[PDB]
């Protein structure tokens, strides 16, 4: 099982909504789990399940999403969120990622 | 024996649903009150009509009806789930039900793997026998 | 629940990777899966394994002939093997543990070859 | 063991009803449509008291009412069809469930035929041993 | 493998309920008009926490709730009480729904007392061989 | 299982109406098979599941009968039908034919 | 659906009777059952065996010794063969074809003995 | 299993109401037979299911009892009564009866 | 329905002690289980062993190795034997036969040591 993300390079600015597009080739139903990593660091959380957050995690990103499509969005962005994005489905081993989406 | 179809037609493709078993690996979802409704739990596919197997297919439910529908006569239940274990009893019951009668037909015993279990023991005392 | 790896700094070609993943303000029973991730720079994460607290361990494909995965309880630490290395995983490498509801990330060690 | 019948009389023939198997081998009495109502599935017959067994089988019936009653005090099921199912299930279980320990008197293996399969190929290489 | 029970305590003692077994030896309690009510047939007990056991249980059902749920998505009966039956079922056609090849893994055949029933009939024939 | 027909000869004339009886030693419920025969010919159908005629088969033949006995009659007869007639059961095999009853 | 017999008309006695019924219009799977039947003049007819398109014949107890049937679906006809004749299954044969909502006889073919 | 029996011994007249106890350690809930014996001969039946009386012991007797308790109560006495007392549980083997009652 | 016992009234130690209980007035078939009671003198009873009509007598552990029970249904008898006898069962015994709605006591034979 692969994924697809969409679009691999972003860049925007204060005030706009941004929106990040995990799209899978079969049907998983709600596993995903997506990231967020600036560069040389570990990856944090975002969203597991595709809906829900984590705790330390700010109240302005939201997921969504099921069947084959799932999306994140962020709305009133802040220059701190450049970093890459991922997205991994848990339905069956092996596991897999994304390719990335770089936010600037 | 083989199945030969004796339908006015055959429609070759199988287009099929069913549920996904595993239905949730990690996560939320087998949780009841956050997974998906009744509706929402069937995968779907589509199977071509290699070596002819799905017109083969549509003539055995055919032939099935007439005896299922004789059990269902004979039957007080309402809803009847348990036809596929009473399958299972009685394959079981038909092998190991009764006496295992070795090189009968109806045993399943092979032994020429345990031939040669006891042919290499045979030059253990037999070889040395000075 | 914090978990921190640690291993060397360098390999050679034509030998083994070891990693130390050692967790700290629990234990590995429970629910919880723990998994491998390494990432190449520059890229996205590519997984690698896992285990569970019973037993069985489970995979990747491209990778199955050569990794292997080994968890300790008394010490509470995982040791990842890699045989057979080449040029082609000099990566910054992480161990996740994935359960029903979160999950948590370490601190990811770097790890070349030469 | 014997069942003695220690019941004030017995009637020595057994009057019966049951259904009738395949109840429709060509024709179209299978099909619920066409077929019999409820009341129309059942033959009849007359048994005779031949080794006294309809007298033996009263008894029996008897014996069995305290176990019945005590298994139906155990259960929530509202309609219970599946004690002959759990029988079947228990001899495969004292049969096969565990180890056969062979020359045991819970194993059921038999083997004089396979102890003639083993001395007819004795002489296959002890007699030509030249 | 072992339960290691990861849950923030632990009540060490068990203190149960179940129905007692064979409920009425001799006299009338097994007729149901004289017998108890429902609510007066369960017996009470005490069970220790020997080596961990119950600590070790508690965890375990804590294990089975997301395949039991699960299961329970994928049939369409209101009440299901054949669990157990079905695991009976796969313990048998697991270990002689197959062939069983002898010497292998899957084939539960010890044959060391079957060796000394052919090694003491090696000596009727063999020793006097005059 | 044996079955009993009879009579085992009629005569009559055209205006009347004539009854053909098959009994049997069982109940097979309602398996009778009711043919027709002229003299050097191969039957043809009447009756099957002694109730339904065959497509080809004149609309005054009639049958009927169930359990253990079964009849066939004939309304407003025309000197066409001079014909043995026959009958057969298919509850169980070896299936089992009557002895005829000559018409005329 | 339409049937046709064929065979000689005469036979030895200790000798073997053959038939062949060929179909015509359609072939031998469904869900017809084909019996074959016999009449010895002025009389009442006797079944004597059939066979289903996938296997293990049926038959007639007073001649379950000498007799078999077979089916060839290439062609699509059948062979009936008797036994050890004798002189008392003279008669005009026929095979019949039998199915849930009717049936079909063919035309019958005279066979005696010398 | 075992069974406590209180008290070991009894004196009383014409007129009152007299009590004997038979306690089980465990439950077995009906399974008491009461019995009275004489010395020198067999024991006659009094009572048995813990309730119900025998054909031939007369009605002033009494049973009850059920779970772990029992008890038997003899109302107006007589000097007829002047026998030791026994009581039996039937719930399973080996059956196991008290250690005697003597009443005068 | 009536029971007798019968019996010697002497043993010797290191002997068998042999009863007879007799009943008349039926047939030993039915629901009916049929129990030993002992008594030495002046004391509660002693519960020995029973039998059923079909097989597998039952017993009380204190003496579960030296106690057997027979029943014969053609002359209709109980043979109860005792091995290895000692002088601590002089009593007057008796056979008990229990039932589901009563049961009937015996009338008890004295047997002593010396
Ligand atoms: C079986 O045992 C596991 C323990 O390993 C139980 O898992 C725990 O379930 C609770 C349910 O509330 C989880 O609590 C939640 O925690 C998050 C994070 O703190 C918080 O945001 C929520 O408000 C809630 O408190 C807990 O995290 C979870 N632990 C793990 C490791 O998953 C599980 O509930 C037991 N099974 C059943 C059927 O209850
Ligand atoms: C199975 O067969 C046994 C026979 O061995 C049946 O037992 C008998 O059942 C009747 C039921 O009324 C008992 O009758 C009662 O007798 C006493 C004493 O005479 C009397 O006081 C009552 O008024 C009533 O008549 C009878 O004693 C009893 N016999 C024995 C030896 O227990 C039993 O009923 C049969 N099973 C079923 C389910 O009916
Ligand atoms: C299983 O397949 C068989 C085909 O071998 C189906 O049999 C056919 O069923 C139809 C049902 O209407 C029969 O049609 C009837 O034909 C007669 C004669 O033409 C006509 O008078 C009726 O009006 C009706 O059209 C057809 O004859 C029959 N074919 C054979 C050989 O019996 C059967 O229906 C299939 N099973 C199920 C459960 O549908
Ligand atoms: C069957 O084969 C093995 C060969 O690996 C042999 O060592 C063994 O002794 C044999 N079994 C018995 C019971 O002798
Ligand atoms: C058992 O008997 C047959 C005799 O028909 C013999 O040919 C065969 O070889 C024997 N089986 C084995 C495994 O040797
Ligand atoms: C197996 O062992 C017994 C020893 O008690 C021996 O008498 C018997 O003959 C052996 N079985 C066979 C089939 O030879």
């Amino acid at each position: 099982i692969q994924l697809t993300q969409s679009p691999s390079s972003l860049s925007a600015s204060v005030g706009d909504r941004v929106t990040i597009t995990c799209r899978a080739s079969q049907s998983i139903s709600t596993y995903l789990n997506w990231y967020q990593q600036k560069p040389g660091k570990a990856p944090k959380f975002l969203i597991f399940s595709a809906s829900n957050l984590q705790s330390g995690v700010p109240s302005r990103f939201s997921g969504g999403g099921s069947g084959t499509d799932f999306t994140l969005t962020i709305s009133s962005l802040q220059p701190e969120d450049f970093a890459t994005y991922y997205c991994q489905q848990t339905y069956n081993t092996p596991r897999t990622f994304g390719q990335g989406t770089k936010v600037e | 024996e083989a199945i030969v179809n004796a339908q006015p037609k055959c429609n070759p493709n199988l287009h099929y649903w069913t549920t996904q078993d595993e239905g949730a690996a990690i996560g939320l979802a087998w949780i009841p009150y956050f997974g998906p409704a009744a509706e929402g739990i069937y995968i779907e596919g589509l199977m071509h009509n290699q070596d002819g197997l799905i017109c083969g297919l549509r003539q055995l439910a055919n032939e099935t009806t007439q005896a299922l529908q004789l059990f269902l006569r004979a039957t007080t239940e309402l809803r009847t789930f348990s036809i596929l274990n009473r399958k299972a009893i009685d394959f079981l019951l038909q092998r190991w039900g009764g006496t295992c009668h070795i090189l009968g037909p109806d045993c399943c015993i092979e032994p020429h793997d345990w031939t040669k279990n006891i042919t290499d023991k045979i030059d253990q005392i037999i070889h040395d026998f000075v | 629940v914090q978990l921190q790896e640690s291993g060397p700094g360098l390999v050679k070609p034509s030998g083994t990777l070891s990693l130390t993943c050692a967790v700290s303000g629990g234990s590995i029973s429970g629910t919880n899966w723990w998994t491998w991730v390494r990432q190449p720079p520059g890229r996205g994460l590519e997984w690698i394994g896992e285990i569970y607290y019973r037993g069985s361990p489970n995979y990747n494909p491209s990778l199955k002939s050569r990794v292997t995965i080994s968890v300790d309880q008394s010490k509470s630490q995982f040791s990842l093997k890699l045989t057979s290395v080449t040029a082609a995983d000099t990566a910054v490498y992480y161990c996740l543990r994935l359960s029903h509801y979160g999950g948590a990330w370490g601190q990811g060690t770097l790890v070349t070859v030469s």
